[PDB]
């Protein structure tokens, strides 16, 4: 088998990942107690890449859950699927992060970092053959921001020929009012550049405006958003959880969609996505190709296309599915990059969704998402000239020198996103 | 006449015998030099995470220093 | 004696094999189990089939057949297929983790890994060989196990077999069911590297076959089952005079003497009839006249490319079923004066033919209708550098920007391997316009 291990990192970590773990065991049919009473041998098939097959047919999740802070992670094991995790997984601290970046990835983070790579030794060595590793998290926290990047570097040091896969949720005034979350974001952007793979830019900007104006939400609430984020991350994981030919496994994936080692920020894209109060092909196609639908804020037709990968799950013509996907790369030409030939793949799952007859999950590597980074490097820089907060970070150890490299990499990677934007074929 | 018959099979022997050499040859000076060359990358990629801690041990080390004063 | 062995590289080439060694069992009588109750020599012999088949003390027929990929769920069905005990264990070998389309881990990341086993056993078929003549090597181009691991096995083949024959069935990329960008870089790649090592090799292209079934059997979205069912029939008609015997039987190394004039020249151009559905083959009898015909038709083609803008270096008529040399005289003297069939000056213009008498078989569920005759022609034209060119042209694409080569370089690679690989193939497609220029 190729095994995934799971991680996740504070307290947007484990609530994503929580929702993540609730959504698949549906759609393979594994219960709350790890037992499985599903109807399908597709189920099965693969279900090896994220369950460890345990005694008496238990099915347990190959998840490891991080916290600075007991809160989150027991109301997590008082969750619906509480009871499937195994227990020696959780691993959690007391003293918290306060929203500090240094905390999680220096101080507070390091003295609890040896315990976390334990259980994942303990994983990876009964792995037949491990893919590698995804980890969910927030950039604008302490923990999961801090410390899941600590974790990152610390693993690619005992895994490095392994795939480092994470889905990063991007901070947004919208949602969260803790203003040094640029500050922790470009700190974690300076360390996903260097020791990620792929990454799946979750914004939490795109997700308020789905919510608010799409899904017609006034108060939309966190468990809203991560509504948005289990359907998502259910859909990038399909070809990694279902037997299929086209990006079956996490380095296949970013083989087909990492031309350049540091841009690996990818947009994620969900359809439908339609409110509370028949879908076709083309429209299904055309839908995930809209700037609306995107899990990132970034408009794709700023900037053009690398790579994308296409999924497609329910029963449809494989046919129309194929003429749609040409149909759309015709009429939106000047978007793709001419230099990556055939760069748009697709694949087809039987399977569809929880609740939903038809769906398509788009995932996008386009040089627009340097709107993304713009934006908090714009928020950034507008704190930093003012040394707003930073003795909060400089008391941890830090120094001014380390914000001004992580500031300065991170526009490094915007240039390099316009470079590639603007090169031609001839 | 039958000297050129010699030398002809001679000939297609050694013609025969310095192909494999050629191919035993190139093919292991490919394999030892990719050999080479992963590693290489490989060490570069460690170093780099080393360096990343030694600086987390000097930023450690500096909040004590900060702490006593 | 005679006898020929058979390599299946990666999930094409190991899904390819599965067609034609199914199909190869349906030609000659042959169970699921091996046993053929034809065959009243048991244990061994000397006939035909026998060069594909060896024989145990039990009456089983057993392919001279190795099936090698860097994954194992591929090989597994085949483990638990219906035609699992066809095969001994040792034929079936698999690693545990694919070259995830990378050249360079095929070649050495992985490959090196499993290379020195899949020789051993490649040379336990061969020890069993009274008259070993060669290997057919089957594998894709775009994929990381049938491009990288493929060069190594070839380059290893001419290091413990010298200069014994190598064949390939390569299979030609498309964006129709492709499943990596960078199939463009293995494909070059892996030509590159092979090319010294190969005597001759066919090429599929898939998006050829997918415009077949889709045009001539009607079928929405082809798979890659329905590709590979079409696929064997042409190796089988390759195959079939090395597997079946007749008088008027021509040996493909015959045929192979017309169809590499140069070292360097060795891909010639396979075009199968008839291709029709069972719904349009009823009450409707395709002549040698018109099957013939057909093989002249582009649309006909396993490699997309224009015959009708190239030049000829050698024609091959590999004709199955009821056939009979004045029905073929007759049809290739029509087509002389009706077709754009222009050779080259350095090479005679006759046409050069082979009948096998067995009849054409189909697998059962199958979209091909059995038909009473078939042909293959086999042709060597400068046309066929065209699949060359679309394909540098998409590898230059990509290396002038240096676009996913970290992945190459990561597994211990060097831009220079890119680069002397492309130099080869500007050389390749500067060959094929050389030998179309006329004499002076
Ligand atoms: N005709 C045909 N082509 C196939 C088949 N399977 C894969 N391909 C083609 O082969 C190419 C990909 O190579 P694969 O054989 O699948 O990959 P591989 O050789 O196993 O190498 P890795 O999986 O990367 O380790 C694509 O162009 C596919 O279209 C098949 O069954 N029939
Ligand atoms: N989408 C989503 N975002 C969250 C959730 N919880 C926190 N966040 C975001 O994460 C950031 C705060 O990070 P947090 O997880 O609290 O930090 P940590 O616990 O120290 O790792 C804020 O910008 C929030 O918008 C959640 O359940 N869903
Ligand atoms: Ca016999
Ligand atoms: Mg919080
Ligand atoms: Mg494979």
């Amino acid at each position: 088998m190729r095994e995934i291990v799971h991680i996740q990192a504070g307290q947007c970590g484990n609530q994503i990942g929580a929702k993540f773990w609730e959504v698949i065991s549906d759609e393979h049919g594994i219960d709350p107690t790890g037992s499985y009473h599903g109807d399908s041998d597709l189920q099965l098939e693969r279900i090896n890449v994220y369950y460890n097959e345990a005694t008496g047919n238990k099915y347990v999740p190959r998840a490891i859950l991080v916290d600075l802070e007991p809160g989150t992670m027991d109301s997590v094991r008082s969750g619906p699927f509480g009871q499937i995790f195994r227990p020696d997984n959780f691993v959690f601290g007391q003293s918290g992060a306060g929203n500090n970046w240094a905390k999680g990835h220096y101080t507070e983070g390091a003295e609890l970092v040896d315990s976390v790579l334990d259980v994942v030794r303990k994983e990876s060595e009964s792995c037949d053959c491990l893919q590698g590793f995804q980890l969910t998290h927030s950039l604008g926290g302490g923990t999961g921001s801090g410390m899941g990047t600590l974790l990152i570097s610390k693993i690619r040091e005992e895994y490095p020929d392994r795939i480092m896969n994470t889905f990063s949720v991007m901070p947004s005034p919208k949602v969260s009012d803790t203003v040094v979350e640029p500050y922790n974001a470009t700190l974690s952007v300076h360390q996903l550049v260097e020791n990620t793979d792929e990454t799946y830019c979750i914004d939490n900007e795109a997700l308020y405006d789905i919510c608010f104006r799409t899904l017609k939400l006034t108060t939309p609430t966190y468990g809203d958003l991560n509504h948005l984020v289990s359907a998502t991350m259910s859909g990038v994981t399909t070809c990694l959880r279902f037997p299929g030919q086209l990006n079956a496994d996490l380095r296949k994936l970013a083989v087909n969609m990492v031309p350049f080692p540091r841009l690996h920020f990818f947009m994620p894209g969900f359809a439908p996505l339609t409110s509370r109060g028949a879908l076709t092909v083309p429209e299904l196609t055309q839908q995930m190709f809209d700037s609306k639908n995107m899990m990132a804020a970034c408009d794709p037709r700023h900037g053009r296309y690398l790579t994308v990968a296409a999924i497609f799950r329910g029963r449809m013509s494989m046919k129309e599915v194929d003429e749609q996907m040409l149909n759309v790369q015709n009429k939106n030409s000047s978007y793709f990059v001419e230099w990556i030939p055939n760069n748009v793949k697709t694949a087809v799952c039987d399977i569809p969704p929880r609740g939903l007859k038809m769906s398509a999950t788009f995932i996008g590597n386009s040089t627009a998402i340097q709107e993304l980074f713009k934006r908090i490097s714009e928020q950034f820089t507008a704190m930093f000239r003012r040394k707003a907060f930073l003795h909060w970070y400089t008391g941890e150890g830090m120094d001014e020198m380390e914000f001004t490299e992580a500031e300065s990499n991170m526009n490094d990677l915007v240039s390099e996103y316009q470079q590639y934007q603007d090169a031609t074929a001839d | 006449k039958r000297e050129h018959e010699r030398e002809v099979i001679q000939k297609a022997i050694e013609e025969n015998n310095n192909f494999i050499k050629m191919a035993k040859e190139k093919l292991a000076q490919k394999m030892e030099s990719n050999k080479e060359n992963r590693e290489a990358h490989l060490a570069a990629m460690l170093e780099r995470l080393q360096e990343k801690d030694k600086h987390a041990e000097e930023v450690r080390k500096n909040k004590e220093l900060k702490e006593e004063a | 004696m005679r006898e020929c062995i058979s390599i299946h590289v990666g999930q094409a080439g190991v899904q390819i094999g599965n067609a034609c060694w199914e199909l190869y069992c349906l030609e000659h009588g042959i169970q699921p189990d091996g046993q053929m109750p034809s065959d009243k020599t048991i244990g061994g012999g000397d006939d035909s089939f026998n060069t594909f088949f060896s024989e145990t003390g039990a009456g089983k027929h057993v392919p001279r057949a190795v099936f090698v990929d860097l994954e194992p769920t591929v090989i597994d069905e085949v483990r638990t297929g219906t035609y699992r005990q066809l095969f001994h264990p040792e034929q079936l070998i698999t690693g545990k983790e694919d070259a995830a389309n990378n050249y360079a881990r095929g070649h050495y990341t992985i490959g090196k890994e499993i290379i020195d086993l899949v020789l051993d056993r490649i040379r336990k078929l061969a020890d069993q060989c009274t008259g070993l003549q060669g290997f057919l090597v089957f594998h894709s181009f775009g994929g990381g196990t049938g491009s990288g691991f493929t060069s190594l096995l070839m380059e290893r083949l001419s290091v413990d077999y010298g200069k014994k024959s190598k064949l390939e069935f390569s299979i030609y990329p498309a964006p129709q069911v492709s499943t990596a960008v960078v199939e463009p870089y293995n494909s070059i790649l892996t030509t590159h590297t092979t090319l010294e090592h190969s005597d001759c090799a066919f090429m599929v292209d898939n998006e050829a076959i997918y415009d077949i079934c889709r045009r001539n059997l009607d079928i929405e979205r082809p798979t890659y089952t329905n590709l590979n069912r079409l696929i064997s029939q042409i190796v089988s008609s390759i195959t079939a005079s090395l597997r079946f015997d007749g008088a008027l039987n021509v040996d493909l190394t015959e045929f192979q003497t017309n169809l590499v004039p140069y070292p360097r020249i060795h891909f010639p151009l396979a075009t199968y009839a008839p291709v029709i559905s069972a719904e349009k083959a009823y009450h409707e009898q395709l002549s040698v006249a018109e099957i013939t015909n057909a093989c002249f038709e582009p649309a006909n083609q396993m490699v997309k490319c224009d015959p009708r803008h190239g030049k000829y270096m050698a024609c091959c008529l590999l004709y199955r079923g009821d056939v009979v040399p004045k029905d073929v005289n007759a049809a290739i003297a029509t087509i002389k004066t009706k077709r754009s069939i222009q050779f080259v000056d350095w090479c005679p213009t006759g046409f050069k033919v082979g009948i096998n008498y067995q009849p054409p078989t189909v697998v059962p569920g199958g979209d091909l209708a059995k038909v009473q005759r078939a042909v293959c022609m086999l042709s060597n034209t400068t046309a066929i550098a065209e699949a060359w060119a679309r394909l540098d042209h998409k590898f230059d694409l990509m290396y002038a920007k240096r676009a996913f080569v970290h992945w190459y370089v990561g597994e211990g690679m060097e831009e220079g391997e890119f680069s002397e690989a492309r130099e080869d193939m500007a050389a390749l497609e500067k060959d094929y316009e050389e030998v179309g220029v006329d004499s002076v």
